[PDB]
RNA sequence: GGCUCCUU
């Protein structure tokens, strides 16, 4: 359902301020919100689940990237990759996307909106090996 | 009072995003307040970045004035 | 809805 790709802008977004200013999720999010003018129930929910998700499961997340990151820290990261990567895993995995095509596809075109092509191709490369082993140890 | 609007540019997008880093951490240890930043799409391989300052104090232009960005990240403002 | 663009 193409709504979804706007709510992950919307929650992109929210990772990415919550991880360079440090301060309340909640208050992040109401400030996105009322930047982007969000006015319809299904994507200020489905946005509010997303960020809710990864902010959540936020330790378990990075844990999850840096295992295939080969021994970087994810502080080696661009913002614009490790937010796009929190997000990608928390819906992939802890939300179980039945539709994980489009999960990516919207995540890497994030990724190369707001950063470039070399970061698209690094996103999509951590995130697909991050979905198989998930896909293989269920 | 009157906020400062601040667009970071540059080549290099991870430095871009360290630069505003290092001024929002600026901005809050001297007791003002930031709303973003909003990043912008890049645009012929330039990045940039917005950041309001909405409320600042005479310590925070001190310290937003001893802080070396690095080579390559330009700044830019208006009230 | 174009259901991964594949480790900077």
């Amino acid at each position: 359902m193409r709504y979804r790709k706007g709510a992950r802008d919307t929650a992109f977004l929210v990772l990415y301020r919550w991880d360079l200013r440090g301060e309340n999720p909640g208050e992040l999010f109401k400030e996105v919100v009322e930047e982007k003018n969000i006015k319809n129930k299904d994507a200020y929910e489905y946005a509010k689940k997303l960020v809710d998700t990864a902010v959540r499961h936020i330790e378990e997340i990075d844990s999850i990237i840096e295992k295939h990151l080969k021994g970087w820290s994810i502080d080696r990261l661009g913002y614009v990759e490790r937010n796009a990567l929190r997000l990608g895993v928390a819906e992939l995995i802890f939300l179980k996307s039945k539709e994980p095509g489009r999960v990516f596809i919207d995540i890497v075109d994030l990724v190369k909106k707001y950063a470039d092509e070399k970061a698209g191709k690094f996103v999509n490369g951590v995130l697909s090996a991050i979905y198989k082993a998930y896909i293989t140890s269920s | 009072q009157e906020k400062i609007r601040i667009k970071l540019r540059a080549y290099d997008h991870r430095l871009l995003d360290q630069s505003v880093k290092q001024i929002i951490e600026t901005v809050k240890r001297t007791g003002g307040v930031v709303k973003g930043p909003i990043p912008l799409p890049t645009r012929k391989s330039e990045f940039s970045r917005i950041l309001d300052i909405i409320r600042f104090t005479p310590q925070t232009i001190e310290a937003l004035m001893e802080i070396s960005l690095p080579a390559g990240v330009d700044v830019e403002v208006k009230m």
